[PDB]
């Protein structure tokens, strides 16, 4: 088609194995890499390569850019640029970071030294402790704009009687814990390469996940990552009812 | 029947009950009971005043009490409801529309000897059902496409071109040429070949050197007539023509038929007898065009998501307007959630059925706020993929085809805030009058694209495809059992023999269109948002629409 300044490009990447799926037929799997603006773009028109006759699947729609960026930079970027100095246009401007990328080290993560807040609900590094934290983030629309490390603690319970004791004991541990929560909290940042504030305490599948999903990138085998959902993303063939799969 | 009399004497029914015996007893009618003549004194002594020997007055109450048991069916015996029916009577000196459900949609069996529908009685009525009634039986299992494939035949076979006829299938085990009409079952044989097969047996199809009639889809699991030249050598079919049944009009399948009251609004039948009625079809079809274009009715985008926030917003700048003229009927369709709701072992956030209920919770506060929209409208509550209970086992996939009502625990205020609220099943058939429109909701492009024969040889003629396919088969799903189980005793919901008079058709992964076919018409409202832009269409009863978009 040429119409389309991307890159395709075919593969041989190793797929999943879908039960229903099973005839081998041939091998033509692709690579097509395409900013994100110009793919919203495609959508818009009826005649397209990812919407045409004979396709049989998209495979890694899910992912998004910030997924991708943690998983490919992770905590320790760096700048390569060199070339002309546009480090000032990279700053003025948002830095693409196609072209030129490179993950340092981060063995020793932070010294640290910052101020820490609060900020509880029982129905700057502030630390974000709420039942419902989309309802908080959307009420105060200024709270987007600062940096937050979002640990849930949720359904406080009352006993209905003489509840200002256990209102003041449930208080006191949490005001108290503050020296454990941020030291365990660069002791799990130190080894996981995921970044502070991005990572939650009580969340453990979410390091295994991404530590899984990397090491398999350095091979040639595809994600099928799917996010907040229960199934997998074989490409469209997982919506359908299976004798097997049941 | 009148009043300000002197008072209200009493009297001792034994010097009632000879005027009452005469007129109803001797000439027409019988059984006044004990407790009945008991009854039939207060009214009578309502008005006692100068009575027993006057003239008309006794007489022509007793003809009017007898206008109502020759009016309704009622029976012999006259009880303590004797009162019930002059209430009625006081009674006499929009209605009539309902919305059936899967579950409570009459049922009908046919019969292929007899040409003739037979009635079966539902379990719930007299089973006691009082653990496990709804479960169906095995039988039910060996004639669900018996059923299918008797139904479509007889309108095979009733067409005008066909009078080659069709030859079942055994009749071809000795003979080693000439031409043959087969019809059935399109499939795969356990050894993965293409077959036909038909209540006589089976046969294996060869695809080699077939031309197929462009217009349609030809997806495993749905009745195909075929035409070709059977070989004994081996065991082959040679095909050279395929084609799919054609489709036939409701009014003249309705005539074969008589005049069933298979959606039946003016009355009920039972194992003793039928019910049908022409005379009120015409007054009826007067009163649908009697300047009652003021009726609206909208369907809403469907796939509507309320945990974001966004469409939530768009929804409420929507019922703005809304409650300006407020629609005769709102449906609410698509999936509620955005994500599939299961057992979620994981405690420490709040639980996914907790966090159903709370976003129903925030409709109530969007929705108490227009007043009007509570007082004068009806809204129809649809499920989809990702409500409460399917998506515990499908996990977000489309499984059971009759898929039940949202439970009412999880909701249960908003139907305090709203006035009439109804929750109905995902196949449901909403009885207006003289109309009968059909509310299905699920993703069959996508199905159709994925699912096709493949026979080795302007986007919107798709969906006139799929309007033909789907009309023509006389079914919602031409699948097999494999793609997509069904409820064996509910199938009968998801057969069109009679083509219904207006079709809702909503699917994502296709483009809105507005088609036109053998007696019907096909709308296809979807995908709520698209482009930024927050869509929902309007329909009248008078076969007009509109299409109103608010950014």
């Amino acid at each position: 088609q040429k119409i389309k300044n991307c890159l395709i490009e075919k593969s041989s990447a190793s797929l999943p194995n879908n039960p229903k799926t099973s005839n081998p037929a041939g091998g033509q799997l692709f690579k097509i890499t395409l900013p994100e603006s110009v793919f919203l773009e495609e959508k818009e028109n009826c005649t397209s390569i990812f919407n045409d006759e004979n396709v049989l699947g998209v495979f890694e729609g899910t992912i998004t850019p910030h997924q991708r960026a943690i998983m490919d930079l992770g905590a320790s970027v760096t700048f390569r640029s060199k070339a002309m100095g546009a480090l000032g246009k990279g700053i003025q401007q948002g830095f693409e970071m196609k072209d030129l990328s490179m993950a340092e080290n981060e063995r020793y993560l932070s010294g640290f030294s910052m101020d820490i807040g609060y900020l509880l609900h029982f129905p700057f590094l502030l630390l974000l402790q709420s039942p419902f934290i989309t309802k908080l983030l959307g009420t105060i629309r200024l709270l987007n704009q600062m940096p937050i490390v979002k640990l849930s603690l949720n359904e406080v319970l009352l006993p209905q009687l003489n509840w200002q004791p256990t209102l003041l004991k449930k208080l006191v541990n949490h005001v108290l814990s503050s020296g454990s929560w941020i030291s365990h909290l660069i002791k799990l940042s130190q080894y996981s390469n995921i970044p502070i504030c991005n990572l939650r305490l009580d969340s453990m599948d979410y390091i295994i996940d991404v530590l899984y999903a990397r090491k398999l990138k350095k091979e040639n085998i595809v994600l099928w990552w799917n996010e907040k959902a229960p199934l997998p993303d074989h490409g469209g063939i997982q919506n359908d009812f299976d004798l097997n799969t049941s | 029947f009148g009043s300000g009399n002197v008072l209200p004497v009493k009297i001792q029914p034994p010097l009632l009950r000879p005027l009452a015996y005469r007129v109803l007893s001797r000439k027409y009618g019988l059984s006044i009971k004990s407790d009945g003549l008991s009854a039939l004194a207060e009214f009578v002594g309502t008005n006692i005043g100068a009575n027993w020997r006057q003239g008309p007055a006794t007489i022509k109450f007793l003809e009017q009490f007898a206008a109502v048991w020759k009016q309704q069916e009622r029976g012999l015996f006259i009880d303590q409801s004797g009162v019930k029916e002059v209430i009625q009577e006081m009674k006499e000196r929009r209605d009539y529309f309902k919305v059936i459900n899967a579950s409570q949609q009459q049922r009908f069996s046919y019969n292929p000897h007899k040409m003739q529908f037979i009635f079966v009685p539902n379990k719930k009525q007299n089973g006691l059902g009082g653990i496990a009634g709804f479960l169906p039986d095995i039988e039910d299992k060996v004639q669900m496409f018996l059923t299918r494939y008797y139904l479509t035949n007889d309108r095979v076979m009733r067409n005008e071109n066909f009078q080659m006829s069709i030859t079942p299938i055994k009749n071809l085990l000795g003979r080693d040429a000439q031409n043959f009409l087969l019809l059935g079952l399109l499939n795969k044989n356990f050894k993965g070949n293409w077959s036909l097969e038909d209540p006589s047996g089976s046969v294996e199809i060869d695809i080699s050197q077939t031309i197929p009639t462009q217009g349609h889809y030809y997806v495993p699991g749905c009745m195909v007539l075929v035409e070709g030249i059977y070989y004994s050598v081996g065991n082959k079919f040679h095909v050279t023509s395929m084609t799919l049944p054609p489709g036939e009009r409701r009014e003249i399948t309705l005539e074969t038929i008589g005049n069933l009251d298979l959606l039946g609004i003016h009355g009920i039948s039972n194992n003793n007898f039928i019910a049908r009625l022409d005379k009120d079809l015409k007054i009826r079809l007067h009163l649908l065009e009697k300047e009652l274009t003021d009726h609206k009715f909208v369907i809403l985008g469907a796939n509507l998501f309320l945990d974001d926030l966004k469409i939530m917003t768009a929804l409420s700048k929507i019922l703005q307007k809304l409650n300006d003229d407020p629609p005769t009927l709102l449906i609410w369709q698509g999936s509620f959630t955005s994500v599939p709701v299961f057992a979620s072992m994981s405690s420490r956030n709040i639980s996914s059925s907790t966090q159903f209920k709370n976003n129903f919770d925030a409709l109530a506060t969007l929705l108490s706020r227009f007043d009007n929209l509570t007082e004068n409208t009806t809204m129809i509550f649809i499920p989809g993929p990702n409500d409460l209970w399917g998506s515990m086992v499908s996990l977000g996939a489309s499984g059971t085809l009759p898929q039940d009502p949202i439970p009412s625990a999880f909701t249960k205020k908003i139907n305090k805030v709203c006035k009439n609220v109804v929750w109905s099943s995902n196949p449901t058939r909403i009885a207006y009058l003289s109309q009968e429109i059909v509310i299905f909701r699920d993703d069959l492009s996508g199905r159709f694209k994925r699912h096709r024969l493949e026979f080795p040889f302007q986007k919107v003629q798709e969906t006139r495809k799929l309007v033909k396919t789907i009309l023509d088969q006389g079914h919602l799903s031409p699948f097999l059992d494999s793609l997509r189980p069904i409820s064996w005793d509910l199938d009968h919901t998801l057969t069109l023999c009679p083509i219904p008079s207006t079709m809702v058709l909503c699917d994502t992964t296709s483009a809105q269109f507005d088609l036109t076919y053998n007696g019907c018409k096909v709308i296809n409202p979807g995908s709520f948002i698209h482009n930024r832009r927050a869509r929902y269409m309007e329909y009248v009863p008078s076969s007009k629409k509109t299409i109103q978009e608010e950014i």
